[PDB]
C-alpha cells in the first residue's frame, strides 16, 4: 500500500525530529513545526522509494 | 480453512525461491557487446589509426 | 557539474574576503543538495544494466558507478555541512573549527579525482585521476599548516603515496609490454588461461590496495589519520578507500588470488588485534577502518560482487560518518581541551557521557553496536550479505577468520561504550547554548538510517534485480 | 572441579586466556615500528621488505605447496610474538 | 628493457636505505619515474605505436605537477621548523 | 659504434651510484641532472630525438632548477655516507637487489617454467630487419600524431590534465601566502 | 563524400520502452524540443538555490543572529542555479531522445522534420565542417554523454552522420 | 583505575603531561602524550 508507506516514512521522520531535538538538550516538542518539514520531507522520500518500486516491478513483469 | 492460507504462504515463499533462483542465473549468464560495452558502435573491430594507412592492413 | 562548480568557486574564492569562506562552502552544500535532487533520474538511462562507454572506451558508465558517485555526493553534502555550518557561537568553536579559504576547493578536485576512478575504463585515466586525487589529499592534508603533526603527515603521506604511485605505473606499462592495449576490456575470458597475467594484474591490485591500508602497509596510514586534525580524517579516512576499492571490485583482476587471500587473513587480524590496547580515539577509530577495508579485500576474490560490496559500502559510510559526528559533538563535555586542531584525543575523555547528554550515548551506541553487527541494525546485513557470498564461492578458512575477527573487532568497540556509560563527579544540569539545529539532524537521520534502515531490505533488493540484471 | 578445571582450566581456553594473548600479541604489533627516529625510512624499508617476501613466498609456492604453510607459521610467530 | 629497469631498481633501493638527507628521496623519486618513462618508451618503439607515448607525454606533466606539490610541501615543513633534520622528517 | 647502448646502460648505473653517495646535497643532484642527459643520449640512440629534447626542457630546465633553488635558500643537514651507518643495510639491500633485479626482468615472459621466464630476457641475439614501405605520403612526425590523439580520441585526458594543472597552480599557493 | 558514416552501428535499439529519436541529438535540437515543464525545471533550480541559501541561514545562522545574506551570494547563487537547471533540462530533454521517456510528442516533430529535410534536398543531418574521420571520432567523444553529467558537462555540436538510426 | 580494552593501565592525561622531561620520550607513536601542538608547547611559536 502507498498510505501505509507515506505514513511509515513520515514516522521516520518523526523519529528524526525527535532524536534531533533530544540531542540538542530539548524537550521533545521543542518547535513542533519541525516535526511536519521532517515528515513531509521523510515522506517525500517514501514517495520517491515507492515509485521507483512500482517501475521495476512493471519493468519485471514486462519480461513475459 | 487453515490449510488453505498455509498453503497460500507456502506458494508466496516457493515462488520468490523460484525467483531468487532465476536472478541467480541471470548474472551468470553471458551477454552481448551492445548491452556489456557501449550501445552505439557495436562493432569490436578497431579500424584505428586513419592518416598513413596502408592498403592490405585490414584482415 | 563538479567541474563547473570547481571552474566557479575558484573564480568566485579569489574575490571574497576570508570573513565568506563559511558562507561559500553553506552554498556549495546546497548546490550539491541540488545536483542530488534535481538530477538523479539518470538511473532511468541504466535499465537491466546497460552499460555505456563514453569518450571513446575511455570512461565507462553503468548503474554500480552511478550508485558510487551518489554515495560519494552524499558524503560530500554531509562533510562540507561539517565545515560550513558552526557547532556552537562561542568563541571556542570559531578557533577550533575553521575552514581554510582554498578548503572547498581542494575538496570537489578531490572529489572530481575519485570519481573518475570509478568511471574509468582505461589505464591513463585510472593514472591521471589516481594522481589527482593523490595530489589534493597531499595538500588537504598540508592546508592547516600552522601544526607540526599536520605537516609532519603530508610530508610522510606525500613519499608513501609517491611510491605506491610508481608502483601502478610499472604495473600499467608492464601490462602494456605484453598486450598492446590499455583495456581490462582487452581480457575478455580467454586470455587469461593461454597468458600469465596473474603477476601484472597482481602487482597492479597491489599497488591499488595498498594506498587504502592493507596490513603489511598499515602503519604509516594509520599515523597520517591520528595527525591529521579531526576535521581533514573523516574525509581523508573514506574516499580513497571508496574510490580505489569501487575501481577494484568492478573490475575483476584478482579473482580466486593466493596473494590477496593471504592479505586479506593478515589485514583482519592485525586490524582485530592490533587497535586493541589503543587509547587514542582516532587510532582505534582507525583500526575500524583497516578491519572493514579487509573485508572488501575479501569481496576482491569474488566473480559478481555488486550486492555485497555497495551494501557494505553505504553501511561502512553511514557508520563511519556518524562514529565521528558523535566525538565531534562528545567535545563540549570533556573537562580537557588540547591540541587546537585535534581537541579530543585520549578515548578516557568521553568517560561521563550518559550523565550529559544521555541521546548522545543512544547514538553511540547504535553506531558501534552496527559496527560489531548486531541483528536489528544496517552493520549486520552488511557482513552478513558478505558472508553469503564468501561461502558460496568456496572460502571456507577465510569465513573463520572473518568471525574470529570480528569478535576480536567487537572488544575494542565496545570499549567506546565501556568509557561512555560510566559515572562521573560534575555532571551537566543547565547549559545556555545549543548544538546547531541544521547539524543536529544530520546526525540523527544517519542514526535513523542505521537503526530503521533493514526496513527497506526487499525493495532494495527488488531495485538492485530490475537495474543490475 | 570447582577450581582447577572449571575457574582453572576452563578460564585458560576462556577469558582469562584469550586476555593474555591477545595483550601479548597487540604489544609485539604495536612495537612492530617502534624502533627508529625516522618515520620515514622505517616505512620505506617496510615497503621494501613486502614487496621482497611476497615475491619470495609465490617462488616458493608454486613450486611446493606444503613448504610455505611453516614459513607463513613463522611469519606470524616473529609478527605476533 | 634494461637500462629502465636498472634505474627504476638502484634508485628504489637508494630511495628506501636513504638517512642521510631528504632531498635524496626526491630526487630517487624523479629518477624512478625517469625509468618508467624508459621502459615504456622503449615499448613505444618496439610495438610501433604512439600509445605508450601518449602514457609518456601524461606522466612527464604529472612528474612534473608532482615536483611542484611536493616541493611546496617541504617549504611547509620548514615554516615551522627552521632546520631539517638528517634522518628524516 | 655498436655498443653505445651498453655504454648508455653502463654509465646510468655508475650516475645513480653517484647520485646515492655525495658528499653535499647538491653534488647529487647535480649528478641527477647528469642522469637526465644520460637518459636523453638513450633516447635518441632508440630513434626518439624529439623526448631527448622534451627530456632536457621540462625534466633539466624545470624540475631541477626548482630542485637547485630550494636546495639553496633552506637548510638540510646530512650525514656522509659512514661504513658504520650502512653496511646493516647491505645483505637486505644485496637480497633485494637480486631478488627485484630478477623479479623485474621477469615481467616480459610467458612461460609456465620460472627460469624460461627469466633467460627469455636474455634472448636477445637477433637483428630486426627494417624494410621500406612507400605507403605513408607526408611528414607526420611522433609529435604530430601526439597533437592528434591528446586533441581527438583522448581529449578528456587532456581536459583532466588541465585539472591537474590547476591544482598545481592552486596548491602551493593555497598553502604559502597566510592571507592577511 | 562527408556523410557516408563507414563504420557499423545499433539501428533502432530503443533503451526503453519507447523508440529512439538520436543516439545523441545535437544541442540545437534539444533546446528545441524541451517541453513547458522543463523551462519550469529551469526556474524551479533558478529559485532554489538563493531561497535555500536564505533558508539555511534561517536555520543556522552564521554569526549568530539572523541577517539576510548579501546580494553578492543571492547573484552567485542564481548564476549556479541557472547551471542547475539547464543541467537538468538538458538531460532530461535528451531522455526523450533516447526513448527512455515519453516522446510521442517529439516523435512527430523528428518525423515533420526529417520529412521537410527530404523534401528542401538537403542532408539528413547537417552539413559539417569536418572530415569524416573528425567527425566520427567527435561523435564517438560524445556518444551518450548524459551519464556523467554528474562529473563534467559535454555536448554534442558536430553535425556527423550516424544517430543509431536506418536510411 | 583507567583501564584499556583488556583491562590494562592506560595514563589519565591531564595538563601536567608535557614538561620538559617528557620533551621527545622514548615510545611508540600510540599511549604517548606530550603533543607537539598545544598551547603551551607552542607559547609564542612564530615571534
Ligand atoms: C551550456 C554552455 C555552452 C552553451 C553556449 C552556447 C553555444 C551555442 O549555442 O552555440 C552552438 C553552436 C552551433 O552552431 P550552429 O551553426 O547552430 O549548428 C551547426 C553546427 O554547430 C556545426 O557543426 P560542425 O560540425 O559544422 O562544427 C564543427 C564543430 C567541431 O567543434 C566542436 O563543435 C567542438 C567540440 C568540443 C566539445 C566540447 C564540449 C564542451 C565541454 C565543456 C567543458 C568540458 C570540461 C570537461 C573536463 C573534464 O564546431 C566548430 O567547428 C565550431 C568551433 C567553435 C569555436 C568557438 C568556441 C568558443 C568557446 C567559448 C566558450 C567559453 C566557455 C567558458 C566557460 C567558463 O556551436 C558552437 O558554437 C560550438 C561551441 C563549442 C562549445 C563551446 C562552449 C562549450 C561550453 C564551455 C563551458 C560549458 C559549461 C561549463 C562547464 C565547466 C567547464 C567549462
Ligand atoms: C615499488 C616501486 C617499483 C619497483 C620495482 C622493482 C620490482 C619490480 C618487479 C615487480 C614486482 C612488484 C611486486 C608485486 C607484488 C607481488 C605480486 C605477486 O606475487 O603476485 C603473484 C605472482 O604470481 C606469479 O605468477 C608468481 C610470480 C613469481 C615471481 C618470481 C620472482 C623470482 C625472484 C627470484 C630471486 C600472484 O599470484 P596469485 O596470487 O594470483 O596466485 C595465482 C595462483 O598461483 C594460480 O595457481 C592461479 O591460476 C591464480 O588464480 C592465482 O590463484
Ligand atoms: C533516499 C536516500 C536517503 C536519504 C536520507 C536523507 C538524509 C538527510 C535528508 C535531509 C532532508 C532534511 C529535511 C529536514 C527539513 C526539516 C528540518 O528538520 O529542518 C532543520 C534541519 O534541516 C537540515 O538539517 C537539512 C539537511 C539537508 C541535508 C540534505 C541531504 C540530501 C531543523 O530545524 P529546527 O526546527 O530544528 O531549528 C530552527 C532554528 O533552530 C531556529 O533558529 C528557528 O527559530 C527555527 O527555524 C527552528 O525551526
Ligand atoms: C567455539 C566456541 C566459541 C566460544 C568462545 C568463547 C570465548 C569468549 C570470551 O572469551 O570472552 C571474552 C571475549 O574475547 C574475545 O575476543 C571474544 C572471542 C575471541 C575468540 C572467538 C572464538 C575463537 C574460536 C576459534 C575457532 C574474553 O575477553 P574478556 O571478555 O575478558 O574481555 C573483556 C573483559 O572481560 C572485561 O573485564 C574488560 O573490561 C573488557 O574491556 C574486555 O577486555
Ligand atoms: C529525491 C531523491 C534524490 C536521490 C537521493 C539519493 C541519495 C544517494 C544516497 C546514498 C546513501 C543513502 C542510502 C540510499 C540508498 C538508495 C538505495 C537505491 O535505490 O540504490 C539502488 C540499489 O542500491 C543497492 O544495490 C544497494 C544499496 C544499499 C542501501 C543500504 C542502506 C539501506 C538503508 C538506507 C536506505 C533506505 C532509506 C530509505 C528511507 C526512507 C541502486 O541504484 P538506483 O539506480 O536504483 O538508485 C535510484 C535511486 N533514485 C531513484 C532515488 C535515484
Ligand atoms: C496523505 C497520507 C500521507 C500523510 C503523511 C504526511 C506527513 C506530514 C507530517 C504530518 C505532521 C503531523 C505532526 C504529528 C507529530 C507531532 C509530533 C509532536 O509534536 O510531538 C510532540 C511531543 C511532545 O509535545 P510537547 O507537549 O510540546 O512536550 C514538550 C513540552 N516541553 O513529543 C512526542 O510526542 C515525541 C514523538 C516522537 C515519536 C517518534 C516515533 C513515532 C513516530
Amino acid at each position: 500500500a502507498l498510505f501505509t508507506s507515506l505514513v511509515g516514512a513520515s514516522g521516520l521522520g518523526f523519529a528524526t525530529k525527535f532524536l534531533s531535538n533530544k540531542i540538542r538538550l530539548k524537550p521533545a516538542g521543542y518547535y513542533p513545526l519541525g516535526y511536519v518539514f521532517s515528515g513531509v520531507a521523510w515522506a517525500g522520500l517514501g514517495l520517491v522509494l515507492h515509485n521507483v518500486h512500482q517501475h521495476s516491478l512493471e519493468v519485471l513483469e514486462k519480461k513475459k | 480453512d487453515i490449510l488453505n492460507e498455509e498453503a497460500k504462504i507456502v506458494q508466496a515463499l516457493n515462488n520468490q525461491r523460484e525467483l531468487t533462483i532465476k536472478m541467480h542465473e541471470l548474472k551468470r549468464e553471458e551477454k552481448d557487446y551492445a548491452h556489456s560495452y557501449s550501445p552505439l558502435f557495436s562493432d569490436p573491430v578497431p579500424q584505428g589509426g586513419s592518416i598513413g594507412k596502408a592498403p592490405g592492413s585490414s584482415r | 557539474m563538479l567541474i563547473l562548480a570547481i571552474i566557479s568557486l575558484i573564480t568566485f574564492v579569489s574575490m571574497s574576503k576570508l570573513s565568506d569562506n563559511r558562507a561559500i562552502i553553506r552554498l556549495i552544500n546546497i548546490y550539491l543538495i541540488l545536483v542530488l535532487v534535481l538530477d538523479s533520474f539518470l538511473y532511468l538511462l541504466f535499465l537491466n544494466n546497460q552499460t555505456y562507454t563514453v569518450m571513446g572506451e575511455l570512461l565507462i558508465f553503468n548503474s554500480f558507478t552511478f550508485y558510487i558517485d551518489m554515495l560519494i555526493y552524499f558524503i560530500m553534502i554531509v562533510i562540507s555541512s561539517l565545515y560550513g555550518y558552526n557547532l556552537y557561537n562561542n568563541n571556542l568553536y570559531k578557533t577550533l573549527f575553521e575552514p581554510k579559504k582554498e578548503l572547498i576547493i581542494l575538496f570537489l578536485i578531490n572529489i572530481l579525482g575519485a570519481l573518475l576512478i570509478v568511471h574509468s575504463n582505461d589505464f591513463i585515466t585510472l593514472f591521471v585521476a589516481i594522481e589527482l586525487q593523490s595530489y589534493s589529499i597531499y595538500l588537504i592534508t598540508a592546508i592547516y599548516n600552522s601544526s607540526y603533526k599536520a605537516s609532519k603527515a603530508s610530508m610522510l603521506y606525500f613519499f608513501m603515496g609517491g611510491i605506491l604511485s610508481i608502483l601502478i605505473a610499472y604495473s600499467i606499462n608492464t601490462y602494456y609490454s605484453v598486450l598492446n592495449s590499455y583495456t581490462l576490456h582487452s581480457l575478455d575470458s580467454l586470455i587469461i588461461n593461454t597468458l600469465d597475467l596473474n603477476l601484472i594484474l597482481i602487482a597492479l591490485s597491489l599497488g591499488l590496495l595498498f594506498k587504502i591500508g592493507i596490513a603489511p602497509l598499515h602503519k604509516w596510514l594509520i599515523s597520517i589519520y591520528e595527525n591529521t586534525p579531526i576535521l581533514i580524517t573523516i574525509y581523508i579516512s573514506l574516499i580513497p578507500k571508496i574510490s580505489i576499492l569501487s575501481y577494484l571490485v568492478l573490475s575483476n583482476i584478482s579473482i580466486n588470488s593466493l596473494v590477496i587471500s593471504i592479505l586479506a587473513i593478515l589485514t583482519l587480524l592485525v586490524g582485530s588485534v592490533g587497535g586493541l590496547l589503543q587509547i587514542k580515539i582516532k587510532r582505534l577509530l582507525a583500526f575500524s577502518g583497516l578491519t572493514n577495508a579487509g573485508y572488501m579485500m575479501l569481496l576482491l576474490l569474488l566473480n559478481n560482487n555488486e550486492f555485497s560490496y555497495l551494501y557494505y559500502i553505504t553501511q561502512y559510510s553511514i557508520s563511519h560518518l556518524a562514529i565521528f559526528m558523535i566525538i565531534i559533538f562528545s567535545i563540549y563535555y570533556i573537562n580537557y581541551i588540547n591540541n587546537q586542531y585535534n581537541p579530543i584525543i585520549y578515548v578516557n575523555q568521553l568517560k561521563g557521557l550518559i550523565h550529559d547528554n544521555a541521546y548522545l550515548v543512544l547514538s553511540m551506541a547504535i553506531v558501534v553496536f552496527s559496527f560489531i553487527g548486531i541483528p536489528p541494525l544496517l552493520g549486520f546485513f552488511g557482513k552478513l550479505n558478505i558472508l553469503m557470498s564468501i561461502l558460496n564461492n568456496g572460502y571456507y578458512f577465510i569465513s573463520i577468520v572473518l568471525i574470529v575477527a570480528s569478535l576480536i573487532s567487537a572488544l575494542y568497540y565496545l570499549y567506546l561504550l565501556n568509557v561512555s556509560i560510566q559515572d562521573k563527579n560534575n555532571i551537566l544540569i543547565n547549559s545556555n547554548e545549543t548544538v546547531s539545529s541544521v547539524l543536529s539532524y544530520i546526525l540523527s537521520s544517519l542514526i535513523i538510517l542505521i537503526t530503521f534502515g533493514f526496513i527497506y531490505n526487499s525493495l532494495i533488493i527488488d531495485i538492485f534485480n530490475v537495474y543490475f540484471n | 572441579i570447582a577450581h582447577h578445571v572449571d575457574k582453572g582450566s576452563l578460564y585458560r581456553l576462556g577469558p582469562v586466556g584469550i586476555n593474555r594473548l591477545l595483550n601479548k600479541a597487540s604489544y609485539n604489533v604495536i612495537n612492530l615500528s617502534s624502533n627508529t627516529r625516522s618515520s620515514l625510512s622505517m616505512n620505506s624499508m617496510l615497503i621494501l621488505i613486502t614487496i621482497v617476501s611476497l615475491l619470495l613466498l609465490v617462488l616458493v609456492m608454486n613450486v611446493n605447496f606444503i613448504i610455505v604453510i611453516p614459513v607463513l607459521i613463522s611469519i606470524l610467530y616473529i609478527l605476533f610474538s | 628493457m634494461f637500462i629502465g629497469t636498472i634505474i627504476l631498481v638502484l634508485s628504489f633501493l637508494g630511495f628506501v636505505f636513504n638517512r642521510r638527507n631528504i632531498i635524496l628521496a626526491f630526487i630517487c623519486l624523479e629518477t624512478m619515474l625517469l625509468g618508467i618513462n624508459l621502459i615504456l618508451l622503449r615499448n613505444s618503439v618496439l610495438f610501433d605505436d604512439i600509445s605508450g607515448s601518449l602514457f609518456a607525454i601524461v606522466i612527464i606533466i604529472l612528474a612534473g605537477v608532482e615536483s611542484a606539490i611536493g616541493l611546496s610541501l617541504l617549504v611547509s615543513y620548514y615554516r615551522l621548523r627552521g632546520v631539517i633534520n638528517s634522518y628524516g622528517i | 659504434t655498436y655498443y653505445f647502448i651498453e655504454i648508455t646502460i653502463f654509465l646510468a648505473i655508475l650516475c645513480t651510484i653517484f647520485i646515492i653517495s655525495a658528499k653535499n646535497p647538491m653534488v647529487s643532484i647535480l649528478y641527477m641532472i647528469a642522469l637526465f642527459v644520460i637518459a636523453a643520449m638513450y633516447l635518441y640512440l632508440i630513434g626518439l630525438g624529439i623526448f631527448s629534447l622534451l627530456y632536457i626542457m621540462i625534466y633539466i630546465g624545470a624540475i631541477a632548477v626548482l630542485f637547485l633553488f630550494i636546495i639553496t635558500l633552506l637548510d638540510i643537514n646530512s650525514t656522509e655516507l659512514s661504513v658504520k651507518s650502512n653496511i646493516r643495510d647491505l645483505p637486505l639491500v644485496l637480497i633485494s637487489l637480486i631478488v627485484l633485479t630478477i623479479s623485474g626482468l621477469m615481467i616480459y615472459s610467458n612461460d609456465s617454467i620460472l627460469i624460461n621466464k627469466l633467460l627469455e630476457a636474455f634472448g636477445n641475439d637477433y637483428n630486426t630487419i627494417i624494410t621500406q614501405d612507400w605507403f605513408n605520403i607526408e611528414n607526420t612526425t611522433l609529435l604530430t600524431t601526439i597533437g592528434n590523439v591528446l586533441l581527438t580520441n583522448n581529449a578528456f585526458i587532456l581536459l583532466v590534465l588541465a585539472i591537474v594543472l590547476l591544482l598545481g597552480i592552486i596548491g602551493p599557493i593555497s598553502i604559502t601566502m597566510k592571507h592577511k | 563524400s562527408s556523410s557516408t558514416p563507414l563504420v557499423k552501428t545499433s539501428v533502432n535499439y530503443s533503451y526503453g520502452d519507447y523508440p529512439l529519436i538520436d543516439a545523441d541529438p545535437h544541442f540545437k535540437r534539444v533546446v528545441g524540443y524541451m517541453r513547458p515543464s522543463d523551462y519550469g525545471v529551469i526556474g524551479l533550480a533558478t529559485a532554489a538555490l538563493p531561497a535555500g541559501i536564505c533558508f539555511a541561514e534561517w536555520l543556522d545562522p552564521v554569526k549568530g543572529k539572523f541577517a539576510r545574506p548579501s546580494v553578492k551570494f543571492l547573484r552567485v547563487a542564481t548564476m549556479l542555479g541557472f547551471a542547475v537547471g539547464f543541467g537538468a533540462a538538458y538531460a532530461r530533454s535528451s531522455l526523450r531522445f533516447f526513448g527512455v521517456t515519453e516522446n510521442a510528442r517529439e516523435y512527430k516533430k523528428d518525423e515533420a522534420q526529417m520529412a521537410a529535410r527530404k523534401a528542401a534536398g538537403l542532408e539528413p543531418y547537417g552539413t559539417s565542417s569536418l572530415t569524416p574521420e573528425l567527425q566520427e571520432i567527435a561523435a564517438k567523444n560524445s556518444a551518450h554523454s548524459i551519464a556523467g553529467l554528474f562529473i563534467f558537462p559535454w555536448f554534442n555540436f558536430v553535425n556527423h552522420p550516424y544517430h543509431g538510426r536506418e536510411q | 583505575i583507567p583501564s584499556g580494552a583488556l583491562g590494562q593501565k592506560v595514563p589519565h592525561v591531564d595538563e601536567s603531561h608535557q614538561d620538559l622531561l617528557f620533551r621527545t620520550s622514548h615510545m611508540v607513536e600510540d599511549l604517548e602524550t606530550y603533543d607537539e601542538d598545544s598551547p603551551i608547547n607552542t607559547s609564542d611559536a612564530n615571534t
